[PDB]
This record gives structure tokens, C-alpha cells and sequence, in this order.
């Protein structure tokens, strides 16, 4: 048995950049050619706790990373191209 | 350039406040971190401030308890640190944030501890009879680090050696600086090594000769 | 919380040799990656930013490579002003993370130290304690035995070492000795000894000192 | 401009046990009297791609983690089920 | 995946010494953590397994401790034969994630090498070619020269050095030097040489072989 | 314990199985890793199986491209390794997955290069208190060639070098043994030099010559 403290928990969860796995299609809905492999990708996206519900964890700084992902034509072609994909470099407790 | 005060001694649970204070109008047009250091451990980064003061942000070790401030017009930069432990004894920079650090301040040291601040006693370590002679200063029984020694104001630099401070059984520090120089030099010139002590207010500017 | 992994944690090389520090992140950087030379007693400088632009002032030999995850500062013509510790730093995700450093140190030719012994000051002795001192000079490399003696009685257990980083200059360790006694203790014996074992010394070097003489 | 290659991103997207922040309240909704400081919590999670829709990224070994939570006002511990393995099993 | 972030990259201490090896994890791991020794050439055997239990058979010397992120590996009065290259391993969640590693050297006195030189075997000048070989034995600690010589010309550049790993008893080094040649250049010249210097010797050996 | 087969040369792009046998039916109860190591580099786990077979499980390098599979018949695992580059060159140990690893197989060399297996000429190094001899294993491909001396019976005194890789591309070791110089003529002295990948095994005798 191992109890992680109060303080060690509330720094750890609190609004921060984190490894974070997105659905390629939940990103770019308009997609009506291509199913993609891998079908989500680990993108570096604000998350955690504030404090007080006041407060939502918004990104201060973005950018765009980008990916080799597959595009396959179901039954058709399939083919490796790029994507970009928004990333969040910093992060902040805003009031809503 | 960049100067940090606000540095000492502290008991554990206890607070301390540093400033670190920037030359020029540049200071109001960058962003601002502080960088932290533990005797013989490495960098980590504490904290930073944006350029307007629209956004803070900290270390995971550091969220819940320490404020980053910023004064545009004084171009001072502000550490509040609150629930001091051990973990916190370290040398705290002031740095300018552009992701990488292009610019420091050399650094204070916070030391947390319950003891009580003691200054030193400076003593001569007096060179002997027999080319090159060594000669120094000792600089004994002190509480918290750090202590500076210089030789003749600065104007005397190559051949000496501040050693590291050795924390004694007594819990106090004792460290010993020496210059090696001329053995035709003794008498003719002069040698005084500039001991300053910051925690207790102790300064001494001691002349060190051959004894007789 | 990107972790960032610095090799080796330290090494060892000769003037003029090609020398390599790696540094892996836990996601991709894209260049977002600084390093860092730190000299014992003073705040870091910047030598490169953006993984590979080099700050102004500081010498080609020193240059950084890398892409993804994997980097590597080379220092290309090793000099003695060169012992250092450097870091690596992602700056692309908060929060900011350093690798765990890498301290460099300079090999060079056997040296012996030069010794010099000091009795305790007659200011020290009114305060009731003895302080011997025994200095070893510009030596290398780092290991050297001082071993005490008080009337050729080995002394076991009163006296605290220090030793300076080595030298910008001509890469030596300089090593200084404190035989801590009571006055009391002080004013019972006569002969006031270090003896000094080192590589660079044939046989053991011996400095003394009679108490009044 | 950097690019991931296909492979590298295929490899870390996949199925696989990863920091995954979980609202305290959305876990244990029969706790309606309290108020959690945090919020919610960091636990090791299944997660990520599987090559195909066929199957679903599933946790093979589960265990619980234990963390001080506030509880609003006391610190007191709560158990979290966490991941330990994970697997791409057919649905 | 969980990071392991082992220290020192390597270290070096006299036999009796308490040694200390850290190992920081990326999140609590409660004690799903195990240390190895691996000895060069040989595969891993674990020492400690669930933070601080001992496999059977491993002296009471090797301790394990920590808790959450940080474990610490204690070797307590180190032996020549612990001499090998520690790792600690999480395995609370896949992927099972290692340290980097700790490479152990031991130290200890001075001690010269033997010297011992070979000329080329007669079954090895039919094949075509000629292979001089000088062996230093058993010397402490690493750093020799050694320097070839034919016919008293200084080879620089046509010889390759390999060094053993530290022995398990006495915690010295040995080494062999290859100076490679055509039969041809081998039977040009007589007096094959190689000149040995080190810590251990007053002033350096010297071992010679005639055609 | 545990005995891997499988290792050897790999052109890259190339594919190979590795198996691993184990002595008793309790492989059949346990689950089962691979752990591989770079040379020089350290330790790094490739993949595990579960107990009755439901689950496999690869670290981040190898999701895509290794399998792993189990016989609790002939109490085998095995390791299908595809799409080999010069990383994948490295000692691959079989071993007993609790979490930690009790244990493991001595491990076979997996080399990925387009050189062709060549196997040693075996030279002996003959001696002229105490007196040196040995053995020059030379110009083989690739690693790794195991010396004993006298089939085990000597042991202590041996030191078995690295092997220095030649300008050739070939690969060339000793192995030396200090013994009494007594003893040389009335006792009898032999290396035995073994490279699997060529099928190479020699006895050979030092004697001093002449």
C-alpha cells in the first residue's frame, strides 16, 4: 500500500501540456475520401484542474506539429502524407 | 545584465521574498524565469512570467506555493516562496525567458535550516622561511554559506585558491583561501585578503606578513 | 512533463579530443533544445539554441546536431577552459526541462604538488582552538593521502579535506588539509607533520614545524 | 518544418497504458455531497489506435492507486482504478 | 510509457566502501521495481524484486529502498567481484521501462603488468600473413602504452589494442596488442619489439624476439 | 532455465525467428518476455506473452513489426523479428515475466549486416616461475566465437579478449592463459574455439616449438 500526498496530486493533475491521443477524424470531420492509419495520434494538448470551477485550463501558446500519416482509399489507393495537427506549447487557469 | 537580492537563511514552514533587479527598459519586452540549483545538483526551472504580466506560470514542485510577480516600471522581478523545506536550500537565478535562458544573474543562495547565523573569525595563515611562498587567510566557525574571499581589492587573482567550505562536526563551516607569490616579495609587498560574510554582516580586510 | 535524458552523467578526455553528450526527450522537440556550459561557482552561459545556433562569442569546435528526440552536443578540439558541466534544455512544452548534466574533465601529464605546512595563528590560539593547515598545490590528477603526524604519532579521525575544482588554465587539483586540536592538546606536542603521497612524487613529500622554533 | 515518420507515429499512438486525467466527480458520481480540490486526478489509462476498427484498446490487468484527495474540508484517501496492460481485442 | 532516469551513468570505489545507485521514476511506481547485476559478457540476474526483497542466494550487502519515484540500490561493503553494470527496471505499467545503467569500477594499488610478446605461428606465415602479439597481464589500473618497434622503426598506426574487462577477484586489467604485417615485411626485418609503460613500473619494459 | 536458438546473420530489410526452450513444464504456468541489448548499450524490454496465450505485448520500437508466439506443448517461445536495420543488432535474452525477471537464458547475438559469415584460422601463441600462451582466433564474421581451454578443466589464469573488428571487415581475438613454467611439456594444452554461425569448432594444441 502507497498513499501518493494531497500536494503531490493537486501539482501533478493541475492545468498542464500533456500527451494526449485524438481521434484524426473528431479533428477533421469534413473527411470523405480517407480512414487513417494510425486513426489518432498523441498531440501535446492542455489538461488538469484549476482550483475553483471559476477558472477553465486554456492554452496561452499553440502550434502546429506534423505527422506521416497513412491515407487509405478503402477499397481504392492508399498512400503516405503529411498532416498537421494543433498542439499547445504553454497552458493557464483563465477565468471563464 | 541581472541582479538578485531577497537571499539568506529561513526557517523550514517560513517565507522569503526574492527581487532581482534588471539594468535596462528591455526587461519590460521579454518574458522572465527564474532558474533554481541545490548544492551539487543540477538546473530547474522554477517559474516564469509573460511579457504584459497577462500569464504566470511554474514547476510541478513549485505550483501550490510559490508566486512569480513583475514590476514594469522599477524592471524588478519578484520570487514569493512560501512552505520552505530542505528540497528548497539551493541558488536561485533570475534569467530572461525566450524558451532558451540568453541572459543570467549570478545567483543567491536561500538556505533553509532551524541554526542560528554566526560570522567568522579570519586568521592568518603566515608564510614560513623557505623561489615560491604560500601565504593565506582562514575562515573559520561561520553559519549559513556563503563566504567571498578576494586577495589585495581584485587586484591579485592568479595563484590563489578559496577552497570549498567544509561543514565541521560543530555544524558551523571553515574554509581557507591561499596565494601562491614571490619569496624576494614578502615584506616589500603587501597582502590582504577581503573576507566578506553577507548572512551576518561580517567583513574584514586582513593583512597577512611572516611573523616574528 | 517532458523528461529529458543527458549522457554520460560525466567523462574524461585529453586536450584536443573530439567529445560527444546526447541528450533524448520523451516527445518530439523539433530543435525547441539549448545547451548549456556551467563553470564551478558562476550561473550558466548559453552556448546553443535552437538545437544547433551557436551564441555569439562562443568557439566553432563547440556545435549541436539532432533532430525528434535525439541530440548531441560535440565539443570538436577539447581545451583545459573547457572543463565544465553542461545541460540540455526543451523549451518546446511546459514546463521547461533540463537533462541531468554532464560534468567534463580534463586529462593531462602527472604533476606533483608543491607543499606548504602553516601552524596555528596566535590570534586563533588566544581563542582557545588549533588549526593546522596543510596545502597541496596545483597537482594532478585528483587522488593524493595526506596523513598527519603529531611526535611521529599517526593522527586518526581530526582533520576535514577540500579540494578545488581543477584549473581553466592548466587543468590541476589543489588540495588543502585542517588538523583541528585543543589548544591545550596543541601546546603538548612538538613536531607538527604532513606527509604527502602522490603519482607524481618518487616518495612520499614530508613538511614539519617545531612548536616554538 | 519537422516531420514525425509514419512509423514513429503508428508505435506511439498505439494501444498502450498512458497519464490520463480523470474527473473525480464523472468516476464516482454516488459522492453528490462533496467537493474535490483536485477536481481530478492523473491515472495510468488504456488508450490509443489498433491497427483496425474491428478491435477496441482494452486493459487486460487493472489494479487501484491511492491519493489524498481534499474533500470539501478534510484530507482524506480515495482509491482510483488504474491500467497496468493493455491489449487491441476484437469487440 | 514510464521513464527511468538511473545515477550515476557509472562510479568508482575501494573495496569496504557503502555505495549508493538512484533510480527516479516518472510516476509512483509502490515498489513494482527490481535491481540487476550484469557482469560482462553474461546475461542479467536480478538482485532486488518488489523494491527491497532479496533474491535467494544474494548476500545481505545489497539492499534495496524508496518508495513513490525514488529507489536507491545500496551496496553496502563492496567486494572485487561486485564490479558489473546495475539496472533498475519498472514494471507497474507497460511497457516494462529499464534505467540507462551503472557501470561499477572498482578501485585499488598499483600493479604492474607481466609482458609477454609472440611472433607469428608458422602454420599462420603459410597463410600468407604475419600477426605479432604483446600481452600485458594482470596490471591495475587501465592507462598503458604500448609501443611497437622493428628492426628499432617506431610503428605508429598498424597495431589494435584490446583491454579485458576488471577481473572478479583481483580487479585488474589485461591487454593485448596486433601488430598486423605481410609475410613479406615480416621477413624483411629481425628484432620484433614491444616497449610496455605504466604507473607500476619505475621505468618501462621491454620484451624482443629474433627471426 | 531457458536456451536460445535462432540467432545469427540478417541481411537488413531481413527477417528471423528466434526460439527459446525451456527445461520444465512450468513455462506452461508463467507469462514470457524478451529483453534484447545493443552492444555496449544496456538492457531494453521487447515484448511478453501471456500465461494460456490470450495476450502479447511488444515495447514502442517493435509494435508494428515483431511477433511473439508460444508452444506449451514442446514448452518453446519464440520471436518473429521483420524489417531488420543495424538498431535490431543485439544480444536477445529469453526470460520469466513476474514483472521483474528471476529468469533468463544466456542469450543468443542477432547480427544485421550484409557481409557474408566467414568462420577463423585457429594460430597458436607459444610460449618461449610463471609463463604466458594462448590462442589467435582471426578473420571471422560475424560474432560471436566462444574459447575455453583444456574443455574447462583450466579456468583460472584465462583471459579471453574482446574481438577487435580489421580494417578488413573481419574480426580477430585472443585468448591467453599464464600457467607454471614447470609444467609446460608435462602438462597439455588446448583452446577450444567454437563460431556457431560458420560451424567452426577446433582443438587446438599449443605446444612451444622448438
Amino acid at each position: 500500500h502507497e498513499v501518493v500526498k494531497f500536494m503531490d496530486v493537486y501539482q501533478r493533475s493541475y492545468c498542464h501540456p500533456i500527451e494526449t491521443l485524438v481521434d484524426i477524424f473528431q479533428e477533421y470531420p469534413d473527411e470523405i475520401e480517407y480512414i487513417f492509419k494510425p486513426s489518432c495520434v498523441p498531440l501535446m494538448r492542455c489538461g488538469g484542474c484549476c482550483n475553483d470551477e471559476g477558472l477553465e485550463c486554456v492554452p496561452t501558446e499553440e502550434s502546429n506539429i506534423t505527422m506521416q500519416i497513412m491515407r487509405i482509399k478503402p477499397h481504392q489507393g492508399q498512400h503516405i502524407g503529411e498532416m498537421s495537427f494543433l498542439q499547445h506549447n504553454k497552458c493557464e487557469c483563465r477565468p471563464k | 545584465q541581472l541582479v538578485e537580492s531577497g537571499g539568506g537563511l529561513v526557517k523550514p514552514g517560513g517565507s522569503l521574498r526574492l527581487s532581482c533587479a534588471a539594468d535596462g527598459w528591455w526587461f519590460g519586452y521579454t518574458d522572465m524565469s527564474w532558474v533554481r540549483q541545490a548544492p551539487g545538483k543540477g538546473l530547474e526551472w522554477v517559474g516564469s512570467i509573460s511579457y504584459k504580466g497577462g500569464s504566470t506560470y511554474y514547476n510541478t514542485k513549485f505550483i501550490g506555493r510559490f508566486t512569480i510577480s513583475r514590476d514594469d516600471d522599477t524592471n524588478t522581478l519578484y520570487l514569493q516562496m512560501n512552505s520552505l523545506r530542505a528540497e528548497d536550500t539551493a541558488v536561485y537565478y533570475c534569467a530572461r525567458d525566450d524558451g532558451y535562458f540568453d541572459t543570467w544573474g549570478q545567483g543567491t543562495l536561500v538556505t533553509v535550516s532551524s541554526a542560528s547565523t554566526k560570522g567568522p573569525s579570519v586568521f592568518p595563515l603566515a608564510p614560513s622561511s623557505k623561489g615560491t611562498a604560500a601565504l593565506g587567510c582562514l575562515v573559520k566557525d561561520y553559519f549559513p554559506e556563503p563566504v567571498t574571499v578576494s586577495w589585495n581589492s581584485g587586484a591579485l587573482t592568479s595563484g590563489v585558491h578559496t577552497f570549498p567550505a567544509v561543514l565541521q562536526s560543530s555544524g558551523l563551516y571553515s574554509l581557507s583561501s591561499v596565494v601562491t607569490v614571490p619569496s624576494s616579495s614578502l615584506g616589500t609587498k603587501t597582502y590582504i585578503c577581503n573576507v566578506n560574510h553577507k548572512p551576518s554582516n561580517t567583513k574584514v580586510d586582513k593583512k597577512v606578513e611572516p611573523k616574528s | 512533463a517532458i523528461q529529458m535524458t543527458q549522457s554520460p552523467s560525466s567523462l574524461s578526455a585529453s586536450v584536443g579530443d573530439r567529445v560527444t553528450i546526447t541528450c533524448h526527450g520523451s516527445y518530439w522537440l523539433s530543435n525547441y533544445l539549448a545547451w548549456y556550459q556551467q563553470k564551478p561557482g558562476k550561473a550558466p552561459k548559453l552556448l546553443i539554441y535552437d538545437g544547433k545556433e551557436r551564441e555569439h562569442g562562443v568557439p566553432s569546435r563547440f556545435s549541436g546536431s539532432g533532430s525528434h528526440e535525439d541530440y548531441t552536443l560535440t565539443i570538436s578540439s577539447l581545451q583545459p577552459e573547457d572543463f565544465a558541466t553542461y545541460y540540455c534544455q526543451q523549451y518546446r512544452y511546459h514546463p521547461y526541462t533540463f537533462g541531468q548534466g554532464t560534468k567534463l574533465e580534463i586529462k593531462r601529464t602527472v604533476a606533483a604538488p608543491s607543499v606548504f605546512i602553516f601552524p596555528p595563528s596566535d590570534e586563533q590560539l588566544k581563542s582557545g582552538t588549533a588549526s593546522v593547515v596543510c596545502l597541496l598545490n596545483n597537482f594532478y590528477p585528483r587522488e593524493a593521502k595526506v596523513q598527519w603526524k603529531v611526535d611521529n604519532a599517526l593522527q586518526s579521525g581530526n582533520s576535514q579535506e577540500s579540494v578545488t575544482e581543477q584549473d581553466s588554465k592548466d587543468s590541476t587539483y589543489s588540495l588543502s588539509s585542517t588538523l583541528t586540536l585543543s589548544k591545550a592538546d596543541y601546546e603538548k606536542h612538538k613536531v607538527y607533520a604532513c606527509e604527502v603521497t602522490h603519482q607524481g612524487l618518487s616518495s612520499p613529500v614530508t613538511k614539519s614545524f617545531n612548536r616554538g622554533e
